[PDB]
């Protein structure tokens, strides 16, 4: 990704867009959809993120 | 996909009944090697088939109920 | 009045009860009526044995599943109340006097 | 063995953004940092802000 | 120690869309941020209608030309962006545009109405080259404040509308230029304070007195907050007006029995078998209990009502 | 015109002589606009005896 000029945050903190975990954290998202059951499968699940 | 869908339709199979479920497992080869027929079955279990077709028969009418269905229908895609 | 509303709850009994088949101890019990409850019904407002009622009910409404192009025709029965195929098929013939087939092609 | 080739040519607006390298002649590249609004930016006396 | 000063008279409108309003009574030391509070209430906090949504009869998309049409469509968007309009019953408003012939169209070719103001006549818009073809397209002019980008608007808009509908940028900010100067007053006797002359150049779409007004009334309405922030009755229905069966409540009050309480005291599955009843009640009583948060053989909180 | 209220949440009183007091979070340029009305208020025209 392109670097950002601002600190917004504090030292052991970083800024990231929505994208980044849009892309990265959609297993740790599944996971935790079968966790409390929102979802009713993974396979809708993917939809319902997309 | 795949792992999820035979966990579910082992979890159902194990929620049903002893015989139901063993047929089901015999006939179309779930958690089994070789796809057994209609008279293999019949001969490992009964020599009358048309018992074995109606233990098929009601237990797709079983799996095919709403409240046992709605859970498995989010796999219609797939 | 007949026996305190016991018309208006058969009909909703045999509209929303599964293929489950009607008897003297399947009905009577939570129908809020005794055998008696039922046999004046069946005297005066039908005037029909149950055996045949049920089996004219069941054929009525195959009539639309055979109809509706299905191929799984040992279901059909079965899902409708003949738990087996040779009843359904002894039925068929003494009504219509046609064979299965020939009414499904239709 | 081509039957058949469709092209779309789909055309995109794609706004400013933070997060694209901007110049001049002299050279002072960059980045663009945020997008501040008229408010919080200086401004001079009469007419003319930053 | 307390002051209200009753001020704020102000008529100038010289030469100009430029309003020239002296702001008081102001003490010695709120200049400054008095200032910068009314611009910044001035420039976010102000709504105002323009050109949202456009349809052109004969047009697929925004990247396309026309024909007897000498600028783009782009050009034409662009030239739109800068067009006030002044609507004052409704919010929502669709205007048209029907001119023919060879010339300059500006927006005094725009379907005027009763409640529909245009600020200036001779806004360029377009220009047509030939008298064979012309101009037409529906407007909807729409009120808000701030700023929606279309990246947002098409996404909340759930219905997919029809081909030809282009989307336009919907700028909400009608004031663009203002600025402010803290000047010493003529006071009779605390020649200590100060005048602020405020000067704002608007299209003519909100006025000095109601936009000094409306920022006032935001300025008051968040700051409010530091001022201001520092049984279920169809259970205890009898059993005749439950609106149940006819059966359900004339055969429980024949045996002593004329209260919820008295029913749900009771063993449903050992009081059912009276042969005055019927089977089917077992419904009815689960959907009155069970449906409610209620248990078989339990203790009603307070059934007296 | 639907501008958000604000919702006081925290009065946190570290001592009898500090606070940290958050206010719920309103359209961009109000925050600062309100904060230093504060302090110009406080620190500027703040009757007190001496």
């Amino acid at each position: 990704s392109v670097i950002t000029v601002g600190p917004y945050l504090r030292l052991h903190q970083c800024g990231l867009p929505k994208k980044m975990a849009l892309e990265l954290f959609k297993p740790f998202i599944y996971g935790k959809l079968e966790l409390r059951g929102l979802a009713t499968t993974i396979k809708a699940a993917k939809k319902m993120v997309e | 996909t795949t792992e999820s869908l035979r966990a579910a339709t082992h979890d159902v199979l194990a929620g049903l009944t002893a015989r139901e479920a063993k047929v089901l497992r015999m006939r179309f080869g779930i958690d089994m090697n070789t796809d057994y027929t209609l008279e293999e079955v019949g001969k490992q279990f009964d020599v009358t088939r048309e018992r074995i077709r109606q233990i098929e028969a009601k237990a797709l009418r079983k799996l095919r109920h709403p409240s046992r269905s709605e859970v498995l229908r989010s796999f219609l895609d797939d | 009045t007949i026996s305190a509303q016991v018309i208006d709850t058969i009909v909703e009994w045999i509209d929303d009860n599964l293929h489950q088949p009607l008897r003297i101890d399947d009905i009577a019990r939570h129908a809020g009526y005794s055998k008696w409850h039922l046999q004046r019904l069946f005297l005066q407002y039908k005037g029909e044995s149950l055996g045949r009622y049920i089996r004219e009910r069941k054929l009525l409404l195959a009539a639309r599943d055979l109809r509706d192009t299905d191929q799984r025709v040992y279901d059909i029965c079965l899902k409708y109340g003949f738990d087996s195929q040779q009843t359904f098929t002894r039925v068929f013939t003494r009504t219509f006097n046609q064979p299965p087939g020939a009414y499904r092609k239709e | 063995g081509v039957l058949k080739i469709v092209k779309v040519y789909l055309a995109v607006k794609r706004r400013i953004q933070p997060g694209d390298k901007m110049a001049g002649r002299h050279g002072n590249k960059g980045v663009i940092s945020k997008i501040n609004p008229i408010e919080d930016m200086p401004y001079d006396e009469n007419g003319t802000p930053v | 120690t307390e002051f209200l000063k009753p001020r704020l008279v102000d008529i100038e409108q010289v030469s100009s869309t430029h309003a020239k309003v002296t702001l008081e009574p102001l003490e010695r030391g709120f200049g400054h941020t008095l200032g910068n509070a009314l611009r910044r209430i001035l420039l976010s906090s102000m709504p105002g209608c323009a050109v949202t949504e456009v349809e052109i009869d004969g047009v697929l998309h925004e990247y396309s030309t026309k024909e007897g049409v000498q600028e783009d469509i782009l050009e034409i968007l662009l030239n739109l962006k800068g067009l006030a309009v002044r609507v004052q019953g409704k919010d929502e408003v669709i205007l048209t545009l029907n001119k023919s012939g060879i010339g300059p169209v500006t927006a005094a070719d725009i379907t005027h109405d009763g409640d529909v103001e245009i600020v200036k006549p001779q806004h360029v818009i377009c220009h047509l080259t030939d008298e064979n073809a012309s101009i037409s397209m529906r407007i909807k002019v729409q009120r808000g404040r701030g700023y929606v980008p279309a990246s947002t608007r098409i996404h909340s808009e759930e219905d997919e509308r029809p081909i030809g509908r282009l989307l336009v940028d919907a700028c909400y900010s009608p004031v663009e230029r203002i600025a402010y100067n803290v000047e010493a007053a003529r006071v009779e006797q605390r020649t200590d304070l100060d005048k602020l002359v405020i000067e704002m150049e608007t299209n003519g779409t909100i006025d000095p007195e109601e936009a000094i007004r409306r920022a006032a009334t935001i300025l008051a309405e968040q700051l409010e907050a530091f001022v201001d922030l520092r049984f279920d009755p169809i259970l205890l229905r009898p059993v005749d007006d439950l609106e149940l069966t006819v059966r359900s409540a004339n055969c429980l009050k024949a045996e002593a029995i004329h209260y919820i309480g008295d029913l749900v005291q009771r063993t449903e599955v050992e009081l059912l078998k009276t042969p005055n009843l019927g089977k089917k009640s077992l419904t009815e009583i689960k959907d009155v209990l069970a449906s409610r948060g209620l248990s078989l053989g339990m203790r009603l909180e307070n059934w007296p009502p």
